[PDB]
Formats: structure tokens, C-alpha cells, sequence
């Protein structure tokens, strides 16, 4: 409570629960009501009701995303998509970006996304970050790191090269080093193949 | 086996050595075992590096697979297994696993390929995964390769005894009957003791 905050938010899910029973009071006490709520909890409890998660569950999650926001000083989520040529993708992202939710950072070949995102009509992504794996700075740091960690599982530095310029496996080294804060895959690959690089 | 039997926690195990020119190599078990467990592998490993070091030489031993450094299900998690074991017991001797015959024999791939790896200088030390190949590979290099092979001699029992192959020359047998008795008398000597 202060100078920036006088009043609940528009969208807040306890106005109902304060609200309605003190008009209710006000209700009863000035005599224009003809039925009494007397059991006060099972009203309140009734109330709650009202307002379950299927009209607010998403409605909070987003909220709670911005507040975290304004929070890490205004900084987004980090969140690469290593399937940048995906047109389901791409249309999500129009949206996301549109309403904030995070820092999109696509993979592939640059030239292909870009011709992607203008065939599909997308103004809203011309600013997201597109890198193609082998020629990202970190991308021999991100392979001996590979390396050290499946040497005895069946990959060597060869191996471990070739893995890393798969975008799939890109994403989830950026996101293991904190070069990114999430990812999100399997837009157009069967589940098996998209989970296990992860 | 049912009179002599093994002396504590050994394992009998047919061992043989391949003479080449720079070098010796230790096949092991060419004979008893049809599919020895990890643990089996390493104390295998065990008893032919205590043989290498008899002769003055360093055990480095490596446990074959089809396979490098993969330890997939199957042989590669096996012989990666009996590695990890067999270095638990003999904590300085170079051991290492999976890997394929030539990584284990050629210190140059072994580099190349996986310079990760803690066996350097070439393994003189070769434990086998199952008895089809141990077999196989010293019948083979026995005959086609330009090199003496001796054994297979009886490892693991409590007292001197070795069975020779079938298929033995009289020279086979007289080598064979040479290293007999180098054990009989290191056996003798140390009951004496």
C-alpha cells in the first residue's frame, strides 16, 4: 500500500469475497434485504466458488509474470525457440512479444526465418534475436562443455561438434550455461526426439 | 577346480601371452568364463596384472567392448563397469573402459580419439567380455599372426595346475610346461615360507 498503489487492481480475485459480503451488511442493516445471510463463512465460501480457475488460472499466470518483471528490473525471460523456421511458433511469438511475456530468441539459419517471419505477415518479430548455432561466439565453449559431460557416454569432440550445431541441442546448452533462461521445443518433432537433448 | 580349487575371492581364469617384438599382451579369460559380471571382469583384471607385475612389467589394462567409451546397456556398460571396479581395488594401476581393441592396443588412437581417458602408453593388459571372443582372439592371432603365443595357464586356483588346449603343438606344450613350473616353484617357495 502507498502513492503507487490507492486502490486493488482491476482483475484483482479478492474484490468479490470483500466486497459482497459488506454489501450484503450494508444490505441487511438497512432493512431493503428479505432474506439474511446468516452462516457468513459459507457464504464467503460460496463466493469463492464463483470464481475457480478456469476463468482466472491463466489470467493470474500472466500477471504474475509481469510482476515478476517489474521485480528483476524491467528485465524478460530469456526464452529460446530452437525451431525458428516453425510457422506455429512464429505466430505464438507474435502474440507473446505483443503482450510482453518474454525475450524470444529464435535459431536457424538467419536467412531462412527472415524470409519465414515476412512470408507469414509477423511485423512484431523483426526485433527477436536469430542465431545460427555454429556461428555463435560461445558455440565452441558450449561443445567442450558437451564434451566433458557425455565423453564417457558416447560422444566425443567430434561428436560433441556435430551434436551442438543441432539447434535442439543449442537451446539446451544456452539454457544450462544461463546464456538463456529457458526453452521451449517441439513444435514440429515427436516428443522422444525434442526431450532427449534436454 | 573340485579338488584345488580357488584361493580366496579368485577367480579361475585361463590367461594368455601374446609375444610381439616391443611388447607383451595378456589375454584374459580365454578359458573358464562363458559371460563374466563386472565384478568378475575386474578381479579377472586383478590376477593378470599381479602376473604382469611378476615379470617386472606395469599392468595397464584395458576391459574390451564393441564399443568406445559408450557404456550403452549391454557389454559397453558392463566392461565400463568392471573398469571402474577394478581401478576401486587397484587404485594405481591404469584401468580403463569401454573401448574397442585397437583404442586399447594403440596409444596413438587411444590419444586421437579419447585423450580423456586414463590409459596411456597402450594397454598390455586386455580382459574380454565373454568367452567367444577371448577364445577366438588368441586361436586366431595364435595362427595367423607372425607371433608366439603361450597358454592358456590356469589362473585363480589355490595350487600349480594348468590344462593345455587340445590343440597344442609339442612346442606348445613345452613352452606351457615352462611357465608350469616357474608357478609350481613361486607357489612351493611361498607355502615353504
Amino acid at each position: 500500500f502507498g502513492r503507487d498503489y490507492l486502490i486493488p487492481k482491476p482483475f484483482d480475485t479478492r474484490v468479490l469475497l470483500w466486497v459482497a459480503p459488506e454489501v450484503a451488511k450494508a444490505a441487511m442493516k438497512s432493512g431493503v434485504a428479505t432474506r439474511a445471510i446468516e452462516d457468513w463463512d459459507q457464504y464467503r465460501e460460496s463466493l469463492e466458488a464463483l470464481q475457480g480457475p478456469s476463468k482466472v488460472f491463466i489470467r493470474s499466470a500472466i500477471n504474475r509474470v509481469h510482476q515478476n518483471s517489474a521485480a528483476n528490473g524491467g528485465e524478460l525471460p530469456r526464452i529460446v525457440f530452437p525451431e525458428g523456421t516453425s510457422t506455429k511458433v512464429l505466430k505464438a511469438l507474435a502474440t507473446l512479444v505483443e503482450e510482453k511475456i518474454c525475450q524470444p530468441i529464435l535459431l536457424g539459419y538467419p536467412e531462412r526465418v527472415k524470409e519465414k517471419i515476412k512470408a507469414l505477415d509477423i511485423p512484431l518479430l523483426n526485433d527477436v534475436s536469430i542465431v545460427h548455432p555454429s556461428s555463435h561466439p560461445k558455440y565452441f565453449s558450449f561443445v567442450e562443455k558437451l564434451y566433458s559431460l557425455r565423453q564417457r557416454k558416447g560422444i566425443n569432440l567430434g561428436e560433441a561438434e556435430r551434436l551442438m550445431a543441432d539447434p535442439n541441442y543449442f537451446a539446451a546448452m544456452m539454457v544450462n550455461q544461463g546464456e538463456a533462461d529457458g526453452m521451449v521445443s517441439g513444435s514440429s518433432i515427436n516428443y522422444a526426439d525434442a526431450v532427449r537433448p534436454i | 577346480l573340485q579338488t584345488i580349487g580357488v584361493y580366496k575371492e579368485g577367480i579361475p581364469a585361463g590367461l594368455n601371452f601374446v609375444l610381439l617384438e616391443d611388447k607383451f599382451l595378456v589375454l584374459a579369460d580365454t578359458t573358464v568364463n562363458l559371460n563374466p559380471t563386472a565384478e568378475q571382469c575386474a578381479q579377472i583384471a586383478l590376477q593378470a596384472a599381479k602376473i604382469v607385475e611378476y615379470f617386472g612389467i606395469e599392468p595397464r589394462v584395458a576391459m574390451l567392448s564393441y564399443s568406445n567409451f559408450s557404456g550403452a546397456e549391454g557389454t559397453p556398460r558392463k566392461m565400463k563397469k568392471a573398469a571402474e571396479i577394478a581401478r576401486s581395488l587397484r587404485p594405481d594401476l591404469m584401468i580403463e573402459g569401454d573401448m574397442q581393441a585397437d583404442t586399447a592396443v594403440n596409444p596413438e588412437i587411444m590419444e586421437r580419439l579419447f585423450p580423456f581417458s586414463g590409459l596411456k602408453g597402450g594397454a598390455n593388459v586386455l580382459v574380454f567380455p565373454n568367452l567367444e571372443s577371448s577364445n577366438i582372439a588368441y586361436k586366431l592371432i595364435q595362427q595367423i599372426g607372425k607371433a608366439e603365443v603361450i597358454g592358456p595357464f590356469l589362473t585363480g586356483v589355490r595350487r600349480s595346475a594348468n590344462v593345455l588346449q587340445r590343440t597344442t603343438t609339442v612346442d606348445g606344450i613345452v613352452n606351457s610346461v615352462v611357465f608350469t613350473a616357474l608357478e609350481a616353484q613361486y607357489i612351493k617357495e611361498v607355502l615353504k615360507s
